[PDB]
């Protein structure tokens, strides 16, 4: 009765038992260990031979215990890692380590003979995601760093493109291993710079998913102090450009977390950034602070990053004084480009009231500081824009007053 | 005026800047207008000039100044416009400019508003991205309040297609933007009929943003002068490796409802595309499910009991894969669904708490309409909304309950465990369950748990647990009119008072309001003492 039970294993199972905490989690393993123990399956050929075993996987769900895993996880670990497409044993895989967090267990020090069962590259990289998801019992002291460690990763981030088409079966699962190696090297400069730019450039061609997880990930590893402030200066900010998440409105929803953490970059790498560098990133800048695409949580991120950069270009500028006054004339071109926004914000007048406060405090602060920096035909264009700035500031002081210290 | 444009004011002199700007401020004087006609009655030094970049640009300035102060000078357009296209068009490899595109632009839109949506009003389009071009598009999105206000006949191809064979797909996608509220606003003529099918061209991919904004505009189309044709737009992304975005999936999707919304509800795709709406989106997709979905929940009940309500059966797949905040608002918009609302308490826990309130409404909707369901998951949900300390959410299940424990006996160790969080919230824990004592035997059953816990909390006074100590105490007034709880609480209040030997002082006093009151049948021997 055994082999159709899976089909209906609803009934009279539930009814039969109650302690299956402790008395049925030692019918459940040995049927699993008795079940999945042949793994007749292929990955490089149509449709395996054990393609009709899947009914096995409502016994796994129906697995009875969240706790006391000891003596049921290497076993049936193991009896899986013998499979050697590959997802028809990572679809059983994931879900013994989806029961297996919960329960205290041990001997997870057999990582050294489990990555030879993650990726070597001569879809893996989910187990040991979940693993260092669920490592709160062990934390490093498991594996310390090896199993991903810079000598693994170095390889162009150990992942690249062998061949141009065979297209998702090969580039979507290419596309969720560098999301989850990432994701676990975050942990711990060619890899994170040069494959990172070239995986942006050719992987997420698809439909732009990739740009979803992969700028999470890359805001999170980007949180790590030295990985933001000396590693990706590399890079000379020629990442900037539209490689950067290209497509269709998941560009629109994902660009402002990509503006946010690179603005997160521009706020370290300010320290030493070269001056056509801060050019181009005042740039880049002077498009952004305008953009509609978001409201003016952008924009204020924007002021205020140009805030501090300007204060480094005025250190900068101040030597050899040429190009200290081409930047600043274009610099204060920028808050030229602000008020010209100001000219609209007079027909914005018809909660967000105070984000334009905001907004009007960081753009003053921004003038003050540009108006030092010009300060430490110049004079005529200096009262042309002024007066600019005079008659269109009202117009913004004007919502300032909408219904103070 | 005649002289000064050719004495020292040529082409060889606009080298200077300086010398331009004074000029262009001249020129920008309101008063001059003689000095502005002498060149707007000769357009022909602008033409033999704009065909040298910077002298450009100059022009450019010069001629939108003189729009500026004269508008209809329209009568050169049809001579300009052969060349301000020309430039308009070569500028995006010359760069892609301070102000010229801003300026440029803005005269190519002056000369369109003298007419209806045409070649140029796409070819103005062109560049954009530049400035951001918000001044533009502004203006253009504007200037549909006039064109909206009988273009439309042949629109679509006449303004639209023109194959400008230099530009990408953004000349679609934002004609297409402007198109749509022209129809909003405002024949189903035979136009129509064939347009819909010329639509795709006969291509054979289609998954594109074009796509996308066309089915948007189209979905409204299809009232009255089949369903293969209508398949063909639905249908294609439905390939393997393809739709990547669930964008172009759920407009086609969304598109489909419609469709089955008007006639087509069939067997044949009435129940295959809702189980596959709510499948492969995670965090930004889910914005776009909900309002496919929106069109199927009122078609699916319109069968019901024809198919009786299956959908449970692919519910109990999706729990285990993940979001189901879907299926019971049939029900909230108003039937048999109490049968697993246990559901939406058994997926609680390591969070979203959000439904329990949510599907408070509906449960005391079906009580309405038609439980021991009810009782132990309203117990639950009181006890979980507990766990946050909150809202007026959770009065708001008792109250929705009482119109038609567990957390009682957890509270009273909640509070005794006692932690400046738990100390702040002190009043919240005892307020969420002495609100319902109120109204309820709920303390009369069994006072014996509270006076294990209570007896223990009061002493803790300070801050906001002498808030807890004045809800309490509004409780006990209104439970006394128990003697053993009262008994302790008074020989409390009584080495209190006697701890004084003024913050003490307001603790002290607030246990003897507490203790007095009550009527004075229990105040007489605290009163003995209170002249000290």
């Amino acid at each position: 009765k055994l082999k159709m039970m899976q089909e209906v294993s609803e009934n009279f199972e539930n009814v039969t038992s109650s302690p299956q905490y402790s008395t049925f989690l030692e019918h459940i393993i040995p049927r699993f260990l008795t079940f999945l123990q042949d793994g007749e399956v292929q990955f490089l050929q149509e449709k395996p031979a054990q393609q009709l075993r899947k009914l096995v996987l409502e016994i796994i769900h129906r697995i009875p215990t969240n706790e006391h895993l000891r003596p049921h996880t290497k076993n049936v670990l193991s009896v899986m890692f013998r499979f050697l497409n590959v997802l028809i044993c990572l679809r059983i895989i994931i879900e013994l380590h989806k029961q297996f967090r919960p329960p205290i267990t041990q001997e997870i020090h057999h990582f050294l003979d489990f990555v030879k069962q993650i990726y070597k590259e001569l879809v893996l990289a989910e187990l040991p995601i979940i693993v260092v998801l669920m490592y709160q019992l062990y934390k490093l002291n498991i594996h310390n760093v090896v199993a991903e460690f810079v000598p693994l990763i170095m390889n162009t981030i150990a992942i690249q493109v062998s061949a141009q088409a065979r297209y998702a079966d090969f580039i979507a699962a290419q596309i969720k291993t560098l999301s989850f190696l990432a994701y676990i090297i975050r942990i711990y400069s060619q890899q994170m710079v040069k494959g990172m730019l070239q995986l942006l450039s050719n992987c997420p061609a698809e439909t732009a998913h990739l740009r979803k997880e992969l700028l999470i990930a890359a805001k999170h590893i980007l949180t790590t102090e030295l990985r933001n402030q000396f590693i990706p200066c590399m890079d000379k900010l020629f990442d900037e450009s539209i490689l950067i998440g290209s497509g269709y409105t998941a560009r629109e929803t994902l660009r402002p977390l990509a503006y946010s953490t690179l603005a997160d970059l521009v706020h370290h790498v300010r320290q030493h950034l070269p001056l056509s560098d801060l050019s181009l990133a005042v740039q880049l800048f002077a498009k952004n602070i305008d953009d509609e695409s978001l409201p003016s949580s952008i924009q204020t991120m924007s002021c205020k990053l140009l805030l501090n950069l300007v204060d480094c270009i005025r250190s900068k500028s101040e030597q050899e004084s040429g190009n200290g006054r081409d930047v600043l004339m274009r610099m204060l071109e920028v808050f030229v480009l602000k008020f010209h926004t100001i000219a609209r914000y007079q027909l914005s007048a018809i909660f967000q009231v105070t984000d334009c406060r905001s907004l009007v405090k960081t753009l003053v602060c921004g003038v003050k500081t540009i108006t030092w920096g010009i300060t430490s035909q110049l004079q005529p264009k200096e009262t042309q824009i002024y007066i600019k700035l005079v008659k269109y500031a009202m117009q913004a002081l004007d919502i300032y007053q909408v219904q103070m210290k | 005026p005649s002289q000064t444009v050719e004495l020292f004011m040529m082409e060889a002199t606009l080298n200077d800047p300086q010398w331009s700007r004074m000029f262009m401020s001249f020129l920008k004087h309101k008063d001059a207008r003689p000095l502005r006609d002498v060149l707007a009655a000769n357009p022909n030094r602008f033409i033999t000039l704009l065909l040298r970049l910077d002298l450009q640009f100059q022009a450019i300035k010069i001629i939108s100044i003189i729009v500026k102060n004269d508008d209809s000078w329209l009568a050169s357009q049809h001579s300009l416009v052969s060349q301000l296209r020309r430039v308009w068009v070569s500028e995006n490899f010359q760069e892609r400019n301070w102000k010229e595109p801003k300026l440029l632009a803005y005269c190519l839109l002056n000369y369109c508003k003298r007419n209806y949506g045409d070649i140029e009003l796409l070819f103005q389009l062109l560049r954009a991205f530049t400035g951001r071009f918000l001044c533009n598009m502004t203006f253009l999105k504007e200037y549909m309040e006039e064109e909206i206000p009988q273009k439309r006949a042949l629109f679509f191809r006449f303004v639209d297609f023109n194959d400008p064979n230099f530009g990408d797909e953004l000349k679609a996608k934002v004609l297409q933007h402007i198109l749509n509220p022209a129809f909003l606003y405002s024949e189903s003529i035979t136009s129509v009929f064939i347009t819909k099918v010329l639509d795709p061209e006969k291509q054979a991919d289609m998954l594109d943003s074009l796509r996308i904004y066309l089915l948007q505009y189209a979905t409204l189309l299809v009232e009255h002068a089949k369903l293969r044709r209508l398949m063909t737009f639905a249908w294609p992304c439905l390939l393997s490796k393809a739709c990547v975005d669930p964008a172009c999936k759920y407009s086609g999707h969304l598109l489909l409802a419609h469709i089955i919304a008007k006639f087509a509800i069939h067997k044949k795709i009435v129940l295959q595309v809702f189980h596959s709406l709510l499948k492969a989106h995670a965090m930004e997709a889910r914005a776009i499910v909900r309002q496919a979905m929106a069109i199927l929940t009122p078609a699916v009940p319109a069968r019901m009991e024809d198919g009786h309500q299956m959908l449970t059966h692919w519910t109990r797949k999706i729990i285990v894969e993940e979001l189901v905040h879907i299926l019971h608002l049939i029900v909230q918009h108003f039937h048999h669904l109490v049968q697993h609302m246990v559901s939406a308490m058994q997926r609680l826990g390591f969070e979203q708490r959000r439904l329990a309130v949510d599907l408070s409404e509906v449960v005391i909707k079906w009580e309405l309409q038609r439980d021991k369901q009810h009782t132990d998951t309203v117990v639950n949900f009181l006890i979980r909304v507990a766990c946050q300390v909150g809202e007026v959410l959770s009065r708001r299940c008792v109250n929705l309950l009482k119109t038609a424990s567990e957390l009682k006996l957890q509270w009273f160790d909640k509070l005794l465990m006692t932690v400046n969080y738990g100390n702040i919230c002190t009043g919240l824990e005892v307020l969420s369950f002495l609100l319902t004592v109120l109204q309820s035997p709920a303390i009369l059953s069994s006072f014996k748990p509270l006076q294990r816990g209570i007896a223990a909390c009061m002493t803790c006074g300070n801050t906001k647990v002498l808030r807890a100590v004045h809800s309490l105490l509004s409780r006990l007034m209104s439970i006394f009119p128990y003697e053993e709880l009262e008994c302790l609480y008074a020989a409390v209040g009584k080495v209190i008072y006697e701890g004084l030997t003024p913050s003490q002082l307001f603790g002290t006093l607030m246990i003897l309001k507490s203790a007095c009151s009550n009527n004075p049948s229990y105040i007489d021997r605290l009163i003995s003492v209170f002249m000290r």
